[PDB]
RNA sequence: AAUAUGUAAGAAGUCCUUGUUACUUAAUUGAACGUGGACAUUUGAAUGAAGAGCUUUUAGUGGGCCAUUUUUGGUAAGCAG
RNA sequence: AAUACUGCCAGCUGGGACUGAGGACUGCGACGUAAGUCAAGGAUGCUGGCAUAAUGGUUAUAUGCCGCCCGUCUUGAAACACGGACCAAGGAGUCUAACGUCUAUGCGAGUGUUUGGGUGUAAAACCCAUACGCGUAAUGAAAGUGAACGUAGGUUGGGGCCUCGCAAGAGGUGCACAAUCGACCGAUCCUGAUGUCUUCGGAUGGAUUUGAGUAAGAGCAUAGCUGUUGGGACCCGAAAGAU
RNA sequence: AAUUGUUGAAAGGGAAGGGCAUUUGAUCAGACA
């Protein structure tokens, strides 16, 4: 018949990187979590016990539990028409704290300081971020840079 | 043709005026309009809208939970208004006094309210005294201590009361309801 | 035959139940006929109560 | 009589009708599943800064 | 009344609201709950979990009256006396003189202790108390006083 | 009771202030608009004289209008038409440039013809079919206190004000431009031009960005 | 009741935009612009007329 | 790779001060939850928004078929998936 | 120098078509030294014809173009798929018992006169004692036990109201509702005080357990659309089986 | 009512009936004042 075991199709998913087999190194024991964080799953073939689901690849969430070898991560995968709230008891082997929020904080400090500064200054802020606006007007020179005129080039084989 | 982003002809869903045929209630909310279009006090326009609730969203006031409002800081001189019945509760022994304004008093509460010095006043006579609501406290009963909504939402795991005419064990309490009558819920 | 969030109903009507209505519709009849029924016992009853 | 077997064919059109639904947020989330060890703890933190708050206003 | 209902407004269009499809035959799930292991154990769990099997004891020719004990709570309890009456005790509350309630004739079987009496002493008959309605009731100078 | 001529008067005389300053006003744009398009013209030759090449400023401001009617449209172009406000066909908005909008013309070049609108082009786009959104109620322009009214919170209290702000792409291009509605155009009453519509403007059909051909298209629709 | 399209309704054209009778006035739809000669760097014809 | 796909873009925010406990540390260490204080709409991209959220009950349906693109079986099919 | 080409003008101007909604005034303006005038929030002026089958409606015919049999089941019917020659008159979701949601009404911690009695202008209307039913307590298989640490809790959002301010806004209080952490009652598991007819008694404090519960009641009754189950059960239909 | 006779009117080159439109014939309302 079919076949739909738990781990059924991940032959690559779980594989574990060209020369990159074997023990986990000691900063993955050493990175420490806490309620609220971001992570990013992504599984560790080598490490069977308390590994994510195949659909939890990839995916991430934030944690609400922290236990002796683990963190609870909840996650919204949506059934139907709808999302459903779906808690994953996952090791710190397949978690990993994501930089998606880094951009963020890395903004909020930033945009404090322009903002003390710019208030002890005399206003005048904008700190909202804008999209890439079109090209300004420009005089190009042809100083040493002549236009090289150009042909398209005929029919050739060369086998 | 027009890509339609919404859907078109849709009755906003809100009941414009109550369902009710009672000649009073349609005088109430004659006042009461007026009193609306031309106040621009918030108060009316919540009153006019409350005129309109079915018997469900207007659960009885007790007279009970009044003088609980009454004991708020600052709260104890307000006019409580009720747009409903309001009635009698046999557990407090203490009532204050205040003037209560509801649609309707039972026998019950408008003597506790009465007996103890206060004043039942109908929805009317409270637009005359205060038609822009002023040093008014609007009281609204618990919805969902209606018991249908027991059943509502019924489904595994969800703790929520059968639908169910006798009960008693040998009534829905086996195979679904327990560990060893093959699961639990 | 099973279906919806309702409360499972039972009435017994699987017999020729139709052949067994008992309708009152002498209900003021009898009360008028126990009415007299007891002036006359009254009457014939003497004093007695 | 064989007849069709399978298909998501207008599936995604159904669900996108009343929505596809955000997953809802609430400030207060649940503390369901949290270790237990810590809980019990945390029953009698709150019962303790519940106390000197009460204390705040005697 | 038949004018009101939605078969009048049916009459002209082919299928009475039943569609074309699917039509209104007989019994299509069968009579009455058959199948609730079966076809429409989807609906039986949930809705109706619990249903099927067994559970505690029989107990053959069971007289309920026997079982007769009707509740009432500290919570109401003062509503037994008549309001004029009532006044009369809630103030001028004093041993020597204390209102008697036979609850039994109020037609109560047991006294619990739903929550806080004024701190009047009664006089409470009763058949059986809570420990907490009978110790509520002292803390307001009343007794209970066990009848049958 | 006086008002009679009282407040007529102090109305009358304000209103009077009000045209004052739209006309100082409007006529700044025009020495503005005017510069701006001579400074451009001496930039271009002040550069073939100095022996180089002057490239002009990516246009920030483009003018989209539905090309294609309603049905048999995937769902994606057909959400972005939306957000566009092009959800009926020959209908057509203002469209700011960035990289974030860029993107969405992109998805839509099946189905939109777009371009540059010249200034003369967004004048007679908002005179003639310029409507207002206002508790939605799609309201005529017709007269300058409209505007003004829900316009004039951010300056902006003139019809010209609005095409001011909207082809010099100001502070406000977003609530400027969403108060006006969707332009409701014609089919071009001198026809298309191509054969057949539905390929890019480059292969010889009606669809794409055209560039400044916009205007003509426009103006035909209009 | 009725929308009068300037463009061709004077009597509108000028409840808006009073410049208009400004604008009429003084030409201004014609200005003759400034007269100038500049020629261009030889670089520039020579590749123009370049293959 | 392309196309598809997870998360983030703030008031439920950020920073200072220092409370509660039975968890936890060698430790008032930490963890969790707090009292008090500092900063407003360029408060943290775009576009849109005939508003947003929520609840109850109930019909019909549960034979589907076609097109472009991807694609399995078959020499193929107006074939089967 | 000119011209083409492309673009602009709030430059002028002729011919043609369709429309004329609105019904005092009110608005934004324009022209005028001014008085006034205007094409500026929707047609008026002048002239003629007939006052009639002239126009218009109906109808029959002709002409241009167009138009397959309805009903049904079906992916697909005009089908070489079925029913239907024609016309009249019958002709199919009903009533009941018990229910879900919703709504209107009565009364409300209650509610329900109509088994019955009283009474009557007599199957009506009017009146009513004792019960009973449902509701006001839950939870256990059961024996049983049985709902305030506290302003009936803390936190966060809440309409409304109160206070300041001209206002924008700030504080105060915050029902309903939603989220969260607690407290109470029963089941389960621990703990086992003071005592004792030495095995009875079970205070007290607890636990990733559990209940259709408590935490200032919401119910009862009549009615109605829709929906549910049993009934001949929307109407018509077996082959059979039984006495 | 189906259906039939008579009389009157009208149309008909392998069906008939229908739609929008107008000519022609027949017929009729209303409005003028
Ligand atoms: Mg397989
Ligand atoms: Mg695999
Ligand atoms: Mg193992
Ligand atoms: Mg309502
Ligand atoms: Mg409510
Ligand atoms: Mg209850
Ligand atoms: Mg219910
Ligand atoms: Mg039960
Ligand atoms: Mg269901
Ligand atoms: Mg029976
Ligand atoms: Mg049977
Ligand atoms: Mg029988
Ligand atoms: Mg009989
Ligand atoms: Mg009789
Ligand atoms: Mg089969
Ligand atoms: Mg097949
Ligand atoms: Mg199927
Ligand atoms: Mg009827
Ligand atoms: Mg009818
Ligand atoms: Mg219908
Ligand atoms: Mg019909
Ligand atoms: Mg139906
Ligand atoms: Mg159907
Ligand atoms: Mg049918
Ligand atoms: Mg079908
Ligand atoms: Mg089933
Ligand atoms: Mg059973
Ligand atoms: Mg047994
Ligand atoms: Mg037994
Ligand atoms: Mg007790
Ligand atoms: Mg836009
Ligand atoms: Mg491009
Ligand atoms: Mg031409
Ligand atoms: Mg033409
Ligand atoms: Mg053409
Ligand atoms: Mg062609
Ligand atoms: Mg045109
Ligand atoms: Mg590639
Ligand atoms: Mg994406
Ligand atoms: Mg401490
Ligand atoms: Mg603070
Ligand atoms: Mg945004
Ligand atoms: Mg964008
Ligand atoms: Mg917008
Ligand atoms: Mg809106
Ligand atoms: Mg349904
Ligand atoms: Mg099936
Ligand atoms: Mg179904
Ligand atoms: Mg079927
Ligand atoms: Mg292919
Ligand atoms: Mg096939
Ligand atoms: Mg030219
Ligand atoms: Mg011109
Ligand atoms: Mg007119
Ligand atoms: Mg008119
Ligand atoms: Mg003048
Ligand atoms: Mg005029
Ligand atoms: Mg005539
Ligand atoms: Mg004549
Ligand atoms: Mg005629
Ligand atoms: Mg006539
Ligand atoms: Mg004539
Ligand atoms: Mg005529
Ligand atoms: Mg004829
Ligand atoms: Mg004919
Ligand atoms: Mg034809
Ligand atoms: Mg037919
Ligand atoms: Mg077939
Ligand atoms: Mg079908
Ligand atoms: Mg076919
Ligand atoms: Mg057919
Ligand atoms: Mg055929
Ligand atoms: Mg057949
Ligand atoms: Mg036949
Ligand atoms: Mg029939
Ligand atoms: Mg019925
Ligand atoms: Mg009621
Ligand atoms: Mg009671
Ligand atoms: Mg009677
Ligand atoms: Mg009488
Ligand atoms: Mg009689
Ligand atoms: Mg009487
Ligand atoms: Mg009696
Ligand atoms: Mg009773
Ligand atoms: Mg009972
Ligand atoms: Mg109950
Ligand atoms: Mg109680
Ligand atoms: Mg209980
Ligand atoms: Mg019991
Ligand atoms: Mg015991
Ligand atoms: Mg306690
Ligand atoms: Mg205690
Ligand atoms: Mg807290
Ligand atoms: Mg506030
Ligand atoms: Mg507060
Ligand atoms: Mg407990
Ligand atoms: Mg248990
Ligand atoms: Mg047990
Ligand atoms: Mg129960
Ligand atoms: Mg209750
Ligand atoms: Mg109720
Ligand atoms: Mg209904
Ligand atoms: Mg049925
Ligand atoms: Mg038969
Ligand atoms: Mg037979
Ligand atoms: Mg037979
Ligand atoms: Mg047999
Ligand atoms: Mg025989
Ligand atoms: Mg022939
Ligand atoms: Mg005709
Ligand atoms: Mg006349």
């Amino acid at each position: 018949g079919k076949s739909h075991g738990y781990r059924s199709r991940t032959r690559y998913m779980f594989q574990r990187d060209f020369r990159k087999h074997g023990a986990v190194h000691l900063s993955t024991y050493l990175k420490v979590y806490k309620v609220g964080d971001i992570v990013d799953i992504k599984a560790n073939g080598s490490i069977q016990k308390g590994m994510p689901h195949k659909f939890y690849q990839g995916k991430t969430g934030v944690v609400y539990n922290v236990t002796k070898s683990s963190v609870g991560v909840i996650i919204n995968k949506m059934v139907g028409n709808r999302y459903l709230e779906k808690r994953l008891n996952l090791r710190v082997e397949h978690i990993k704290h994501s930089k998606c929020r880094q951009e963020f904080l890395e903004r909020v400090k930033a945009n404090a300081a322009k903002r003390a500064e710019a208030k002890a200054q005399g206003v005048a802020v904008q700190l909202k971020r804008q999209p890439a606006q079109p090209r300004e007007s420009r005089i190009v020179s042809t100083e040493g840079n002549v236009p090289q005129t150009l042909a398209p080039v005929p029919y050739e084989t060369f086998i | 043709g027009i890509d339609h982003t919404s859907k078109q002809h849709k009755r906003s869903g809100h009941r414009t005026a109550p369902k009710s045929d009672n000649v009073y209630l349609k005088l109430l909310v004659k006042l009461y309009t007026f009193l609306a279009r031309r106040t621009d006090a918030p108060f009316n326009k919540v009153v006019l809208k409350a005129l309109f609730l079915s018997k469900i969203n207007r659960p009885p006031v007790s007279v009970s939970r009044i003088a609980r409002a009454l004991k708020q800081e600052g709260a104890a001189n307000k006019t409580v208004v009720v747009v409903g019945t309001v009635t009698d509760d046999a557990r407090i022994f203490e009532f204050p006094k205040t003037t209560v304004a509801a649609l309707r008093f039972t026998a019950g509460a408008r003597a506790k309210i009465v007996k103890a010095g206060g004043e039942c006043i109908t929805l009317d006579q409270l637009a005359v005294r205060a038609p822009k609501g002023q040093n008014t406290l609007i009281l609204r009963g618990p919805r969902n201590s209606r018991e249908a909504v027991r059943h509502f939402g019924m489904g595994p795991h969800k703790g929520k009361a059968p639908r169910i005419l006798s009960t008693g064990r040998k009534f829905e309490r086996a195979r679904g309801r327990r560990r060893s009558k093959g699961f639990k819920v | 035959a099973i279906s919806k969030n309702l409360p499972i109903l039972k009435n017994h009507f699987r017999k020729h139940w139709q052949e067994r209505v008992k309708v009152h519709f002498d209900q003021a009849g009898k009360k008028v006929s126990r009415r007299n029924a007891r002036a006359t016992r009254a009457a014939k009853i003497a004093p007695r109560p | 009589a064989k007849s069709k077997n399978h298909t998501a064919h207008n599936q995604t059109r159904k669900a996108h009708r009343n929505g596809i639904k955000k997953p809802k947020t609430y400030k207060y989330p649940s503390l369901k599943g949290v270790d237990p060890k810590f809980r019990r703890n945390h029953k009698h933190a709150l019962h303790g800064t519940a106390k000197a708050l009460a204390a705040a206003k005697k | 009344p038949s004018r009101f209902t939605k078969t009048r407004k049916h009459r002209g269009h082919v299928s009475a609201g039943k569609g074309r499809i699917g039509k209104h035959r007989k019994h299509p799930g069968g009579r009455g709950m058959a199948g609730g292991q079966h076809h429409h154990r989807i609906n039986m769990d949930k809705y109706h979990p619990g249903y099927f099997g067994k559970v505690g004891m029989r107990y053959f020719h069971k007289q309920q009256a026997h079982f007769w004990k009707p509740v009432l709570n500290l919570d109401k309890l003062w509503t037994l006396i008549p309001e004029d009456k009532r006044d009369q005790y809630l103030k001028s509350a004093s041993k020597e003189t204390a209102p008697v309630i036979d609850t039994l004739a109020a037609g109560y079987g047991k006294i619990l202790g739903k929550g806080r009496i004024p701190n009047v002493p009664v006089i409470v008959k009763a058949r059986f108390v809570s420990k907490l309605a009978e110790e509520k009731i002292r803390a307001a100078g009343g007794v209970v006083e066990l009848i049958a | 009771a006086e008002q009679v001529a009282a407040e007529r008067a102090a109305r009358k005389a304000a209103n009077k202030e009000k045209r004052a300053i739209i006309l100082e006003r409007n006529a700044a744009y025009q020495k503005e608009y005017e510069t701006a398009e001579r400074n451009i013209i001496q930039a271009k030759r002040d550069a073939k004289a100095a022996g180089s090449y002057y490239v002009e400023a990516q246009h920030k401001l483009v003018f989209v209008v539905r090309i294609k009617g309603i049905n048999k449209i995937p769902p994606k172009p057909r959400k972005v038409l939306q957000l566009l406000r092009l959800t009926r066909i020959n209908s057509g908005t203002f469209v700011k440039v960035t990289k974030a909008t860029l993107e969405l013309l992109k998805l839509i070049e099946p189905y939109v013809a777009y371009g540059y609108p010249s200034y003369s082009t967004i004048r007679q786009l908002v005179y003639k079919r310029g409507f207002g959104k206002i508790n939605k109620q799609r309201v005529p322009l017709s007269d300058n206190a409209i505007i003004e009214a829900n316009l004039g919170k951010y300056g902006i209290l003139s019809i010209d004000d609005l095409i001011h702000e909207i082809i010099t792409v100001g502070p406000h291009f977003k609530q400027a431009n969403n108060f006006l509605w969707p332009f409701k155009l014609s089919n071009p009453s001198g026809g298309w031009g191509v054969p057949r519509k539905f390929k890019h403007f480059i292969q010889g059909g009606s669809f794409g960005n055209r560039e400044e051909f916009i205007n003509k298209l426009v103006k035909s629709m209009n | 009741v009725l929308k009068k399209n300037p463009l061709k309704n004077k009597q509108v054209l000028l409840r808006l935009n009073p410049y208009a009778k400004v604008f009429a006035a003084e030409k201004l739809g014609s200005k003759k612009a400034e007269k100038t000669g500049t020629k261009p760097a030889a670089v520039f014809t020579e590749t123009l007329k370049h293959d």
